[PDB]
RNA sequence: CCGGCGCGCG
């Protein structure tokens, strides 16, 4: 990446590639050479004979079934049986390990999965200090292993140091120091301060440091809080070593090279555990740092932190793997010694601990999760997200407030705009386009070198870690500034130290050249972007991966030039793999030939995302073409010639319609309704299993009793639904039978559509029965509706609330009526001024049959640069067309529209123009819910939740307190008794209100009120209510 | 204290107190910053 | 299993040399290019395109001038991009193109000169 | 509706002397950083200003 | 028809 934008998916790739070549050997080693106890039978794996074969189900087929993409492991083990002296050395079974996909996701049980990089604190010794309630100042010192293990040195009011290690346990630094057997003579002789410690010596704990077995047991005592005298043991060191030395004092790679650095020490890298010097140097610089000397830790700096990989997870849970396998032969070695047994190599290893782990990680870990494939976009962004949760990170209510912001160290590594939004804002971030893994678990991004005359200076860009950021001054601007002196002299902006200066040419070290070098793929496809305010840059960027592709897509007439980038990298488009000649092209297939090599490559028709999107490809090449490798040979859904294709160009006005477009509401066209503009497909997934029963399994049949023959219409003789067949709401999918019951597949309310695929499967087990599966894929061809949601690239949403007939929009003064009408109102407020600029650019690229790729921030060339562009390419279409209305010299991107339904001019002219609107997700037949009555919980008897469980609409308490604000207390006892969870009073409202009669007041107690009662009898609680007649005093007992 | 202390440095350190001659702008900063801010 | 990206092979002053006197039986088209002129990108992919085209009907080579300057000097380079069309038959002369010449006008020369 | 305000580039107006304004604070702030420099006026004044 | 985890919308 020195050169040019590096892949998206090139941190998934390398990190995989490097847990392929070091992780398995570094992980298939620890695994311990097993012995029995009586030693007489000993196995051992022998790992330089590990090999992977490459996977027999091939990646469409693992997918398409509902299986894993995995390779074979077989390395080779050796069983000794003394008994005989004998050697039997065979290829054993391990597991399977999944494969990444080229794209950089894998495939477990058919799902798409993809892992997300974690940050966490980095290895190494912290200084920080804290006020304690008077304002006296407390300075700590703490370590950090490779495994989070926190070592905490304080500093207490009496000046005592205290090994900290949990809230309560207590341990001084002389018994810790002594634990190991550091002398009470040496301690204070490598220390400036000798008296210090010394003056901390009780007579008590002199006698137990003089022995250093004495302070091990003061040591456990103190660490274990434990009531009498611990006896020195073998199993006490080795249960202490795995509580306290294997969690708190294994530095390793990363975590000895901070402590190198930060307490200033010349100590060899290999040594990766916690010198005991390193205490002893630490508590100088902790003691010293009080007086004035160094500055504290920054601990949301970068430099502070790692980053772990796909690479660190799967190597991780390979540790895990291993360690559950030797349990399993421990178990298995020990039951066939009891049998006095030769057990041969391969039956003493099972695949299930690599293989179920593996299986459970992708399923159950959180920063695993399911591929996002909405469109392109989505696809290539999630895998390039950075969070702080997870195990090991902090949570949302963990986290702190200083986190969540941008600090100096992100810039060009972090970017600074994409972030989640809700509770965890600003804990997953997400990678900038020009960012880099380092070999220290560090984010690099490159820099170019500015250096001296005698210098050879290769090449002049260099991938900076954090570390190093703050150390050279680093400008932005450019060079082209000059007066009666000489260049080097002009001052330019540059960052050093964390802060923003303004300093002369000669003193800039590295300059910052890459046009998105600080952003992510979402905020780095929004043209114009320096002319929007940054809290809309965040939304834009959300929008853009909700996108629809559309039946039918057409690149955008104004872009950023990364849309290529953007297709390239997602693998939607074919790209070839070998040169050649094409051949043959049509729907299903492309065929090339190349070198004597014919290849042929099929082409994905009307598939199904996760999101109920449809997949779809088209042929880009003709027959008799010459191709190189990796070029592009047909184009996906959402793509157009090799880019990103969201949206579509559509004629615009921004003027208010007659509160049409009140607020954020959108007025459209029928043109865009019968042209089929913004019409998508929409592929939805119906399953049906079969399980055995006590009764007996579930049967699939055509003939289902107390069933009209319409609504089975459509089944075929086995009894699924026909393929091509247009079903409805109610409609039968699959007829099953539960002896017996009809517990048959039904189509969901609004599901109507065509079905495309049916898939009559059998997973075979080892069982006499085997699960069958049946998939039914529909499809929906959805136009654009009044309620869908349009978006363009500058954070301006909005719902299509009304759509005119073409001779009812106002039309421009070549007579064309517009397609969508926009509030000007939502321009100041929102502070997004690039969607002007994108709308005059858009019309004067139409007419002059131009598109425009322009990089951001054009205003480092001069001032007003994106004016000077747009109005210089709304004047050339104005001219070369003769259309005098396309630059107005009065009022440059308006124009004077009529109105359709007068003809009359609008009094003040109109910023029209051709921008690029996107379809979001977020639409009606997918959000309008309703409930009459129907199905509630089982405890609570309330009404289910959920539009898809046809539940019912929560009144919480918030909405309680407005209806006592009104005083409407009937209203009130409605929402609270009968129509939630009255069950006697249900019922009668479901009757009188077919016959009319009057609705009386239930008087009883709710079944809420009731559940509350008898949980409080659980507690030896009784809860009684009484009514106390006002006539006659007597006490009357409810029922409850 | 601050007798013996310079004496080491002139001694240890090289110290001297070279004259600093200064524009009237940096002696009007050293003259003027003794008696306060505004 | 994983193709090479790139087709036309960089050859040495010898290397070209042996190939020249050697048997030839398809077109020879030798490429005098440096990494830092401009105009050599142009061409590098416009001969990239040129071998595809011709798979075994011609032979692509490129001589870098920052490693065989008197090389190119002596073959009368007079500057870059610079193309010379050696036909198979020695009796013919080979021809010296300067310029970014179209893809066309390379075939053009291939298919009715060499 | 009727009248139909708008938006566009041009509306966007600058008031006519901020191009004096930004060149007279760019002028004191090249002179201070000189004699800052210079060494005669420390940090905190200079990052006041 | 039960709870956790992850991702989203207003």
């Amino acid at each position: 990446g020195t050169s040019t934008i590096p892949g998206f998916n090139q941190i998934q790739f390398e990190g995989f590639y490097r847990f392929i070549d070091q992780g398995l050997i570094e992980e298939l080693s620890k695994f311990p050479k097993i012995e029995d106890i009586d030693h007489e039978i000993e196995f051992q794996l022998f790992v330089e004979t590990y090999q992977l074969v490459e996977p027999l189900i091939k990646e469409r087929d693992a997918v398409y079934e509902s299986l894993t993409y995995s390779s074979e492991l077989y390395v080779s083990a050796g069983l000794i049986w003394k008994t005989n002296r004998n050697m039997q050395e065979q290829r054993i079974f391990i597991g399977n390990i999944p494969l990444m996909n080229s794209l950089g996701t894998f495939i477990v049980n058919g799902i798409y999965r993809v892992v997300i990089n974690q940050i966490l604190q980095s290895p190494g010794i912290y200084y920080q200090s804290e006020l304690d309630h008077n304002g006296i100042s407390v300075y700590t010192g703490t370590i950090i292993s490779d495994w989070g293990g926190r070592l905490e040195l304080e500093i207490d009011k009496k000046a005592r140091i205290w090994a900290r290690v949990s809230r309560k346990q207590k341990i001084s630094i002389l018994v810790l120091s002594s634990a190991m057997g550091s002398n009470l003579r040496e301690i204070l002789e490598n220390v400036c301060y000798p008296e210090i410690f010394l003056s901390f010596l009780t007579d008590k704990e002199k006698k137990k440091i003089g022995s250093k077995e004495n302070a091990i047991l003061e040591f456990y005592q103190q660490f274990s809080c434990v009531g009498g005298d611990p006896i020195f043991s073998e199993s006490l060191c080795k249960e202490l070593q795995k509580k306290f030395f294997h969690q708190r004092c294994e530095l390793g790679r990363i975590g000895r090279r901070n402590i190198n650095w930060r307490l200033n020490l010349n100590i060899p890298q290999n040594n990766i555990f916690l010198l005991p010097r390193d205490i002893l140097a630490a508590a100088d610089h902790l003691i010293g740092m009080k007086f004035g000397m160094g500055t504290l830790d920054d601990m949301n700096h970068l430099k502070n932190k790692r980053i772990r990989s796909v690479a660190d997870l799967l190597q991780d849970q390979l540790g895990l793997a291993l360690a559950r396998l030797e349990n399993v032969v421990k178990g298995t070695i020990g039951g066939a010694i009891r049998h006095k047994l030769i057990p041969t190599p391969q039956n003493l290893v099972t695949s299930t601990p690599l293989t179920t782990t593996y299986e459970s990680f992708f399923g159950l870990h959180p920063l695993s999760q399911v591929l996002d494939r909405t469109n392109p976009l989505t696809q290539i962004v999630h895998g390039r997200k950075l969070s702080y949760l997870g195990p090991g990170g902090l949570t949302g209510r963990t986290a702190n407030f200083r986190i969540r912001d941008i600090h100096p160290s992100h810039y060009g590594r972090i970017c600074p705009i994409d972030t989640s939004e809700g509770i965890n804002v600003g804990l997953i971030g997400s990678l900038s386009i020009h960012a880099r893994i380092g070999d220290w678990g560090s984010l690099e991004s490159p820099f170019y070198e500015l250096v001296e005359k005698s210098k050879k200076a290769q090449i002049r860009m260099l991938f900076l870690s954090p570390s190093q950021d703050e150390y050279y001054m680093i400008a932005a601007g450019n060079s082209l500034a000059l007066n009666r002196g000489i260049q080097e002299e002009q001052v330019v902006p540059a960052r050093y130290r964390q802060e923003f200066l303004t300093i002369a040419w000669e003193e800039v070290h590295l300059r910052s050249i890459f046009p998105f070098q600080y952003f992510s793929i979402g905020a780095s496809l929004i043209p114009f972007i320096e002319h929007n305010d940054a809290n809309r840059a965040l939304m834009s960027s959300n929008m853009q991966r909700q996108a629809v592709p559309l039946s039918r897509s057409e690149k955008c007439i104004v872009g950023t030039g990364l849309e290529r980038q953007v297709a390239l990298d997602s693998g939607v488009p074919a790209i070839a793999e070998h040169e050649g000649k094409i051949l043959y092209t049509d729907t299903e297939k492309i065929i090339l030939s190349g070198n004597e090599n014919t290849l042929s490559i099929p082409l994905i028709m009307y598939q199904r995302s996760n999101k109920n999107t449809c997949m779809h490809q088209k042929p880009q090449v003709r027959r008799g073409k010459c191709i190189k490798k990796g070029q592009i040979l047909a184009d996906g859904a959402a793509t157009v010639g090799g880019e990103l294709a969201l949206g579509k160009n559509v004629l615009v006005a921004y003027m208010p319609w007659e509160g049409y477009n009140f607020e954020d509401a959108v007025l459209i066209s029928e043109c865009l309704v019968y042209g089929d503009i913004y019409t998508s497909f929409h592929i939805r997934k119906y399953e049906i299993q079969t399980h055995v029963t006590t009764q007996g399994p579930e049967r699939i049949t055509k003939e289902i009793p107390h069933l009209e023959g319409r609504l089975l219409r459509n089944l075929d003789k086995n009894g699924i639904v026909m393929l091509g067949s247009w079903v409805e709401t109610g409609d039968i999918l699959v007829g099953k039978l539960t002896p017996s019951k009809e517990t048959c597949l039904k189509l969901p309310i609004g599901g109507r559509g065509r079905v495309i695929d049916v898939r009559w499967v059998q997973k075979k087990g080892g069982s006499s029965y085997n699960p069958e599966i049946i998939r039914v894929y529909i499809s929906q061809k959805r136009e654009i509706k009044v309620g869908d949601k349009v978006a363009g690239r500058h954070g301006n949403k909005g719902i299509i609330s009304k759509i005119l007939p073409r001779q009812d929009m106002p039309y421009l003064q070549d007579g064309r009526p517009v397609d969508m009408v926009f509030n000007p109102l939502g321009v100041p407020s929102r502070m997004n001024v690039g969607q002007i600029f994108e709308c005059s650019l858009g019309l004067a690229g139409s007419l002059l049959d131009r598109h425009y790729r322009i990089a951001p921030f054009d205003e480092r060339y001069e001032q007003e640069a994106s004016r000077k562009l747009v109005f210089s390419e709304l004047y050339e279409a104005s001219k070369q067309t003769a259309n005098p209305w396309v630059f107005e010299p009065e009022y440059p991107g308006k124009s004077r529209i009529f109105d359709g339904r007068t003809g009359d001019p609008f009094e003040q002219p109109v910023i029209i123009g051709k921008p690029y609107i996107l379809k979001l997700i977020h639409q009606v037949d997918d959000k309008i819910h309703g409930r009459s009555s129907g199905h509630y919980a089982l405890v609570t008897q309330q009404p289910l939740r959920g539009r898809s469980k046809q539940g019912g609409q929560r009144v919480g308490e918030m909405e309680v307190w407005a209806l006592e604000g009104f005083g409407v207390a009937h209203i009130l006892q409605e929402m609270l008794t009968y129509k939630s969870d009255h069950i006697r009073a249900r019922q009668e409202v479901l009757g009188t209100t077919i016959i009319g009669g009057t609705i009386p007041k239930p008087e009883d107690a709710p079944e809420s009120f009731r559940l509350l009662v008898r949980e409080l009898r659980s507690l030896a609680l009784e809860l009684n209510h009484f009514l106390v007649s006002e006539k006659n005093f007597q006490i009357n007992r409810k029922e409850v | 204290t601050e007798d013996e202390a310079r004496r080491r440095n002139w001694i240890e350190r090289g110290w001297a107190p070279w004259e600093e001659i200064l524009t009237p702008e940096a002696d009007f900063a050293r003259k003027s910053l003794n008696e306060g801010e505004e | 299993f994983v193709r090479e990206d790139y087709l036309v092979r960089k050859l040495s002053a010898q290397e070209l040399q042996d190939l020249v006197k050697g048997e030839r039986k398809v077109p020879l088209i030798v490429d005098f290019y440096a990494t830092w002129c401009g105009p050599c990108i142009l061409m590098a992919q416009e001969l990239e395109m040129l071998a595809v085209e011709y798979e075994s009907n011609a032979m692509i080579v490129k001589v870098d001038t920052d490693d065989e300057y008197e090389f190119a000097r002596d073959m009368q380079v007079r500057g870059l991009p610079t193309l010379f069309f050696i036909s198979p038959d020695p009796s013919k002369d080979a021809i010296r193109t300067e310029g970014l010449i179209p893809l066309q006008m390379m075939r053009d020369i291939i298919d009715n000169d060499m | 509706t009727a009248t139909s305000i708008s938006l566009g580039i041009d509306d966007l107006l600058t008031i006519p002397s901020k191009g004096w304004l930004v060149q007279d604070a760019e002028q004191q702030s090249l002179i201070l950083e000189k004699h800052h420099h210079y060494g005669n006026v420390h940090a905190v004044e200079k990052l006041r200003q």
